[PDB]
């Protein structure tokens, strides 16, 4: 299962990427707070 | 499944309270509590899923939001600042009520006319008149028909008298009506459900409760018995409908249910057979004696279930 | 009503629920009673039911839910009388 | 065997109290005590087994948990924090009761209708009405049939009166009903077991205790005698059933049991023979005299055991 272990290492890399994506989402929440509120309203309307 | 509402829900449960607070203040209570539960219990987390969620958020930001300034979020505050800078009249707030009022008028059109009437019967007849004028003509006619004769005539007379076309008082009137349906929807009246529940019960206990409610209130008991009624007389059930159901229903099942059913029911059900099928069914009724009443009731319940299935299809009006 | 304790007990509608509420610093314990019809009506109003087809329970001890609704109404009465 | 419940149990007994405490607070008392016993007495430990357990836990963490934030474990606390930050109304707690109430309503549907009735007969008739409305229609009809006529009519009348559709009081009502079945299941009533135990006893002592309980309470003694009854009359036992059992049962065993049995029993059992088998059995009954009553009773007990085996199969209703 060395390939499965490599897949687990890839999953750990994906988890680091997910943390970076979460940081990017946090950055979107952080910079342009107005734009974040506008996107909140837009997602609510799309909902 | 992941709908547009569900995509936003996943976005929210992925991002956090910083945007969840704005979404809540721009949102509704049931979805607020749904996201709170999602935060309390979450099992939709994956390394790729979260990144895809961020990508979907970026798509919404570049399209739905189009990277624009806060939409009525911080803008309404600058609008209030301009309102304060201009005359001391909160017209923007009145327009906000008008926005809910117009949306409520559209909702009123969507929702049931008789429920709208009974929600507005207690209110002022002039309220009824002005709201009926402002509503769609078809919805207005539906509510007019569902009104009693005297109240309907008074509403139309006060519609004729209605010329003030007022201006912010009308908006809060609709807001009050919306708040009187804003409360949890409920609608658990189930006028049909009593009947439905008794039908779900055993037939002997069904008859016993029918007699009991006849003693309780002949009117309510008769309504319950009507809810029990399902294809008992041809003229109301419609022959074309007896024609369509019973060719879908198994002929042997119809036969077994009929030999335990009343002869008028047998005749009205066989009148929509192909003549060969009717003759075969009658000949077998003569041949075999009444089989176990349990099996007869099982076939009758199968007939009723197929009636309910075709009611779900909705191609014709059952009875 | 002013009556002897035996007269009060005789006039008391059996079955019913009797409650002991002490009154410090005075020695002895106070008493408050409620009717089964009253508790039935209050609890169905809590359920929101009309109650136009009521049932009468005699000799049967109050269920846990009935005694708990009795508990809230007892504490509400206690607070009202206290104020 | 190692079920999904058992896999989690092995996980817990392998990991320790640090996660066992959270599992207990999210778990139920019998499984808590089962894991406590497992900790007290453990003989499922192996060098490879423990590593495989860690791998299975990692699988659950990457799939069932999907590496997500505490699901309603620490989330409920942040939900309470938001609730505290918002209006002073523990709606989340009411929703928690509603969650148990809805689960209890589903459980109520699963569990026995008459037991549900007798657990709800003592409760308020309005409680019965609202719970019956909220339950499934089929389960509601079953409980309606199992009610007595007067109580059933009162329940349906109060169902008609039921329009308040209340809001957190309904949840705790179900919670009380669940707590009245939350207590150890018991169900050791064994209405059949007395009869079953007496059948397991010797036949002469069975008859003696039957007479004794007839003296005790003719009703209870008659019920016990009914529980003794097993294929004594054809009409209740069903001929098709006498046909099916006795071809499975050895013909010689049937013969030996019949020559010690009553002539009506012999006739009703032989009426479902193949005519050759019936003639052979009757001819041998005429030929051989009554063999030892011990052997006759052994063959009768074998017949009853085969009846119980087919009852286990459940293809038809024995008697």
């Amino acid at each position: 299962k060395d390939e499965q272990l490599q897949q687990r290492r890839a999953n750990q890399r994906l988890g680091a990427e997910v943390m970076s994506q979460r940081i990017r989402e946090m950055s979107d929440n952080d910079p342009r707070v107005v734009a974040l509120v506008i996107r909140q309203w837009m997602s609510n309307d799309h909902e | 499944n992941l709908s547009g509402t569900d995509k936003s829900v996943i976005l929210l449960m992925t991002i956090g309270e910083d945007r969840a607070a704005e979404v809540f203040k721009h949102l509704s209570t049931r979805e607020v509590q749904a996201l709170s539960t999602a935060m309390a219990n979450v099992r939709q987390i994956s390394n790729k899923q979260l990144t895809d969620v961020l990508s979907e958020f970026e798509q919404e930001a570049e399209q739905f939001a189009a990277l624009n300034i806060n939409a009525n979020e911080y803008l309404r505050s600058v609008l209030v600042k301009a309102l304060g800078e201009e005359r001391a009249s909160s017209l923007l707030e009145d327009i906000l009520e008008t926005r809910d009022t117009t949306s409520g008028i559209e909702t009123l059109n969507f929702m049931e006319p008789q429920s709208a009437a009974d929600l507005i019967r207690d209110e002022h007849p002039q309220i009824i008149a002005t709201i009926l004028v402002h509503l769609k003509r078809s919805q207005a006619a539906d509510i007019l028909a569902l009104f009693d004769e005297r109240l309907r005539h008074d509403v139309m007379l006060r519609i004729a008298t209605f010329g003030g076309v007022q201006l912010a008082e009308l908006t809060e009137v609709l807001n009050g009506l919306l708040d009187g349906q804003n409360l949890k929807r409920s609608k658990m009246g189930g006028v049909r459900t009593a009947a439905e529940i008794i039908n779900l019960m055993k037939t002997q206990q069904e008859e016993a409760v029918i007699t009991a409610v006849r003693e309780f209130d002949g009117e309510l008991a008769q309504k319950i018995i009507d809810e029990m009624f399902l294809f008992e007389n041809l003229v109301d059930v419609d022959d074309r409908s007896i024609q369509r159901l019973l060719q879908e229903v198994d002929s042997e099942s119809l036969l077994i249910a009929l030999k335990g059913a009343e002869p008028p029911l047998r005749e009205k059900f066989l009148r929509n057979m192909s003549q060969r099928a009717a003759d075969i069914l009658r000949d077998d009724l003569a041949n075999r004696g009444p089989v176990r009443l349990s099996q007869v009731e099982n076939e009758q319940k199968a007939i009723l279930l197929i009636v309910r299935r075709l009611a779900e299809t909705g191609e014709m009006v059952i009875g | 009503r002013i009556q002897p304790y035996h007269e009060f007990a005789r006039n008391l509608p059996v079955p019913t629920n009797l409650n002991l509420i002490h009154l410090k610093p005075l020695r002895g314990t106070g008493l408050v009673v409620f009717s089964p019809s009253l508790v039935f009506i209050a609890v169905d109003n809590l359920f929101g039911g009309d109650g136009r087809f009521p049932t009468k329970v005699e000799g049967r001890e109050f269920t846990h839910t009935e005694q708990r609704v009795i508990n809230r109404m007892l504490k509400l009465a206690l607070e009202g009388y206290s104020d």
